[PDB]
């Protein structure tokens, strides 16, 4: 059995040298024997490769003392309804030097905000993982024709995550000590979270007694929603997947049963609005 | 399309450490909370007649060690995250690591917690002949 998490998306026909392969699975077949690997003097390492590694397949089901759970129960989400921010991501497909993974393109929130990012992936090299721009194409289809211009209107992720932190801080400072992302088929949104979320034990703000909701890589400091100006990471967020509450059809068809005021403009923010709206109607009626 | 690199038994630990601010502390806390060590490492079939040095260009395991491919023993390489130094480079990737047989159940955890003696090249507390 294998997973899609960290799937190698390169087009290289050979596997990795035993010293460079992160796992036994990714070692080239020439070096495998008796359930182990052998070193073959004369078959050297590759010092120029660039292999795109897929961030699709994350599973946040860890049980670690002092580390809060990201995915919360429906009853705990209800208690924190003031912290609800609907979230959806429209992605693009890896192309040319890689194939097999989706990258964040349009990040939509129930606040009405849409942020366009430069298609960026996690590329393994002989020295490290290089978080960098990758070739990408919008999904093949006609309901995604609005994504074609967005391939050239994106911002670097170092800017995008500052904008996310700023938007959430402005929205939640007077509402909650938290953020609860309200999702529908959470998979790709969780993948997208890898680009702007950090987790760990609960911390306090550096300027006050409130719990920390933000993190800064530049200063290694934590801040609440009131003092997070310039912060780049969302720290210890919470989330829930509305699709998992037993609904049979797609987002729009379930949303439309209770609500007729949120039309499908087919943009990421519109799906995020519909997700939070459906969660409100299902939870409180 | 693409080729799988991981097994489902590693999903929880790798996902947790891939999102952590401090991945090294996250892995040690994961193990301390009863979590299983990272598996699917590159274990080498070798003669076990090697020098016993910790980080080598070819497998150098002795009769009390197991040899592994270096990238497979590095939490940062396994999680595809930043390496904790200004240059952002790895000291294990591209090399082979010798791990004591008693600690071969957790090669990633062993390299995280232990240091190599700069003088004799052996692990401290596990072969280092210096005082
Ligand atoms: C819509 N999406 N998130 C929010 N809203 C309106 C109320 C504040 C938080
Ligand atoms: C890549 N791998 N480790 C690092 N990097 C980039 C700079 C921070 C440290
Ligand atoms: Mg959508
Ligand atoms: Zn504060
Ligand atoms: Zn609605
Ligand atoms: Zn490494
Ligand atoms: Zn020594």
């Amino acid at each position: 059995n294998v997973t899609g998490l960290f799937k190698d998306c390169s087009k290289v026909i050979t596997g990795l040298h035993p010293t460079q392969a992160p796992t036994h699975l990714s070692v080239d077949t020439k070096f495998k024997t008796e359930g182990l690997c052998v070193d073959i003097p004369g078959i050297p390492k590759d010092m120029t490769y660039r292999r795109l590694i897929s961030m699709m397949g994350f599973k946040m089901n860890y049980q670690v003392n002092g580390y809060p759970n990201m995915f919360i129960t429906r009853e705990e989400a209800i208690r924190h309804v003031r912290a609800w921010i609907g979230f959806d991501v429209e992605g693009c497909h890896a192309t040319r030097e890689a194939v097999g993974t989706n990258l964040p393109l349009q990040l939509g929130f129930s606040t009405g905000v849409n942020l366009v990012a430069v298609p960026t992936g996690y590329v393994d090299t002989p020295n490290n993982t290089d978080f960098s721009r990758v070739s990408a194409k919008p999904p093949p289809g006609d309901q995604f024709k609005h994504l074609i211009p967005l391939m050239y209107k994106g911002l670097p992720w170092n800017v995008v995550r500052i904008k996310i932190v700023q938007m959430l801080s402005d929205t939640l400072k007077n509402l909650s000590d938290r953020v609860v992302f309200v999702l529908w088929a959470h998979g790709f949104e969780l993948t997208s979270m890898k680009y702007f979320v950090k987790i760990g034990p609960e911390r306090t703000c550096c300027l006050c007694d409130r719990r920390a909701t933000c993190f800064s890589t530049a200063s290694d400091t934590y801040a609440c929603w009131h003092h997070s100006i310039g912060f780049d990471y969302v720290y210890n967020p919470f989330m829930i997947d509305v699709q998992q509450w037993g609904f049979t059809g797609n987002l729009q068809s379930n949303h439309d049963l209770y609500c007729q005021v949120h039309g499908n403009a087919h943009v990421a923010s519109c799906d995020a609005i519909m997700t939070r709206c459906l969660a409100v109607h299902e939870c409180f009626v | 399309a693409g080729n799988a690199t991981e097994v489902p038994a590693n999903s929880t630990v790798l996902s947790f450490c891939a999102f952590a601010v401090d991945a090294a502390k996250a892995y040690k806390d994961y193990l301390a909370s009863g979590g299983q060590p990272i598996t699917n490492c590159v274990k080498m079939l070798c003669t076990h007649t090697g020098t016993g040095q910790a980080i080598t260009v070819t497998p150098e395991a002795n009769m009390d060690q197991e040899s592994f491919g270096g990238a497979s023993c590095c939490l940062y390489c396994r999680c595809h995250i930043d390496h904790p130094n200004p240059k952002g480079f790895c000291d294990l990737k591209g090399k082979y690591v010798q791990i004591p047989t008693t600690c071969a159940n957790d090669p990633v955890g062993f390299t995280l917690k232990n240091t190599v003696c700069t003088v004799c090249g052996m692990w401290k507390g596990y072969g280092c002949s210096c005082d």
